[PDB]
């Protein structure tokens, strides 16, 4: 098991760059949409390790064909400057009858035929195989969502990039357990872990907040799991996007550590 | 234990009410339809208010004679909530009972804002600069570019003075985009989106 880290945000590439030296991770997976003006050459050389990609606001669900493809073939091109070990993407909705959501919708499992035709074009874009993380639900459709991304993936051959603390929070909101996910668990080789928080007026319902150390549920997944997690080839990229300190990470990347071993 | 998802199922039911503080009410209290709706205002309160706080010192803390009138104000006229938010913010505040307490210790912030999260979310790829332009900041605009470089050390967000003068805005707020990091040629100011 690989354990990466996220790089969004430029001023933490002095740290991010000191935590490959000292060995804490072993790749970096970038937000990689928030640097599609930079030279990708420039990003290649200021991490001396392998990097990953997440796209965020690709918006390929919603977004009008021609800026769609401009991105995809800008994006194609940092994928052949850097190859990325992975290349991954998100099932969310952005917008409702014009109007952007600023915390982001789960999907609606149902509209299956939409999503799978959207996924499709938008893999072919990419030239690439592509994974789509899971959604931290906090309405039912957790229980819907392991059976559409098993069966999106056999149909597109899409991959999961599967994210342990989202489906936490789903468990946690829902009742729909982590174990749902076993089978996409046992064939995808790339994950995602957290800290997570609570709504504001309700501690019992779970936010994705990658704010905080990761939960003791949460580690208690991954460690009674650990087989099904790792696997050859297998990555796990910790998320920090709020309280970025380097030692709360530190420890939390060494968390990881113990419950993966080296060999 | 768990919250009822009460008279819905899932958030596709929701979507409507996501940013409608008055049809929050319409949902039991205990209901997890309830939750989700806060969480989803609490996220349009926190970045109104978090990004331009002295806003706040016109509401009051709790921001509410904002935040209430101003979404009930944006379903009215449709708002998309786009990267212009913080601007039409600004601008139902030229028109509120706030009015006679704008200066520019309240434009320049909420330029600011709307200039960051142009450069943050916008998407197309040839469009690299945002220019702000208002009829309160003349011979001046506020210019956001897109992160060209992993190493840079000033601000992606500058206000920039024009040596030669520029036409004030037909509304309070003008934009236009740049296809590069330089500003030649003057295109006209384009009004603010939807
Ligand atoms: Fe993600
Ligand atoms: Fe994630
Ligand atoms: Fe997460």
């Amino acid at each position: 098991m690989q354990i990466g880290f996220n790089f969004t945000l430029t001023g933490t590439l002095d740290m991010v760059q000191q935590m490959i030296k000292e060995r804490k991770i072993d790749y970096v997976e970038m937000l990689i949409d928030n640097f599609v003006h930079l030279p990708p050459e420039q990003i290649a050389d200021s991490f001396d390790c392998p990097v990953a990609f997440h796209i965020m606001l690709s918006k390929y669900l919603e977004r009008d064909r021609e800026a769609l493809a401009a991105l995809g073939k800008r994006l194609r091109r940092f994928i052949d400057v850097m190859r990325p070990v992975y290349v991954s993407d998100h099932i969310l909705y952005f917008t409702h009858n014009g109007r952007s959501l600023f915390h982001l919708g789960e999907i609606d499992y149902g509209e299956y035929d939409h999503v799978r035709s959207k996924v499709e074009q938008w893999q072919d874009m990419l030239g690439t195989r592509l994974y789509l993380e899971n959604y931290p639900s906090i309405m039912d459709g957790a229980w819907d969502a392991p059976s559409f991304y098993e069966r999106l993936s056999r149909e597109t051959g899409v991959g999961v990039l599967f994210d342990a603390s989202n489906a936490i929070c789903a468990q946690n909101n829902t009742g729909a357990p982590v174990e749902l996910w076993k089978k996409i668990i046992e064939t995808t080789r790339h994950f995602h872990v957290a800290g997570y928080g609570t709504a504001f007026i309700e501690p019992r319902v779970k936010a994705d907040t990658h704010d905080r150390e990761m939960a003791e549920d949460t580690l208690d997944f991954l460690s009674r799991m650990r087989t099904s997690f790792d696997k050859p080839g297998a990555t796990i990229t910790y998320e920090r996007d709020f309280d970025i300190d380097y030692e709360s990470i530190s420890v939390d990347l060494k968390r990881l550590r113990d419950i993966f071993p080296c060999v | 234990s768990l919250l009822p998802t009460a008279p819905v199922r899932i958030d596709a039911d929701l979507y409507d009410d996501l940013a409608n503080p008055a049809r929050q009410s319409l949902y039991p209290r205990d209901s997890r339809g309830f939750i989700r709706i806060d969480i989803s205002l609490r996220a349009y309160w926190h970045t109104l208010f978090d990004t331009c706080p002295r806003l706040l010192e016109l509401s009051g803390p709790s921001g509410g004679a904002i935040f209430l009138p101003f979404m009930a104000w944006a379903r009215e006229n449709n708002l998309a909530f786009d990267w212009s938010f913080f601007l039409w913010v600004y601008v139902w505040l030229q028109q509120s009972e706030f009015r006679e307490r704008l200066d520019e210790d309240q434009l320049l912030p909420v330029m600011t804002a709307s200039a960051t999260r142009w450069l943050m979310i916008d998407r197309d790829i040839d469009a690299c600069q945002i220019v702000l332009g208002s009829r309160s900041l003349a011979g001046a605009a506020v210019v956001g570019a897109k992160i060209d470089s992993i190493h840079c050390r000033l601000e992606q967000v500058q206000q920039v003075a024009f040596a030669a003068p520029l036409p004030l805005p037909d509304g309070e707020f003008g934009y236009f985009l740049t296809p590069g990091f330089e500003i030649d040629h003057f295109p006209g100011w384009r009004p603010l989106p939807r």
